[PDB]
């Protein structure tokens, strides 16, 4: 069901819907929408599970 | 009808999370004064 619900389909789509919700209203890109997920939790100077 | 509905939704619980209004307060907001006017107003 939530596949049902979910609009997006593949990574590009999915990063830029995620870009939206955290950098709201900017016009995303590819390169950026990408830059700030990998920057969330898997960029070792951002995300510390002690 | 989104916030309508938040509104709508929070007058018949008579509560409302931090969650529910970030779930219905609008996308194109970027700034967070217009989201606490928008708080104030709704409280």
């Amino acid at each position: 069901e939530t596949l049902r619900v979910d609009p997006t389909n593949d990574r590009l789509s999915a990063l830029v819907e995620i870009y939206r919700m955290m950098r709201p209203g900017e016009p995303p890109t590819r390169e950026a929408a990408e830059s700030l997920f990998e920057n969330l939790f898997f960029s070792e100077d951002r995300y510390d599970l002690s | 009808s989104q916030l309508k509905l938040l509104v709508t939704r929070g007058k018949e619980q008579g509560y409302l999370t931090y969650a529910e209004v970030n779930d219905h307060l609008p996308e194109d907001i970027v700034d967070s004064d217009q989201i606490e006017d928008i708080i104030q107003m709704i409280n």
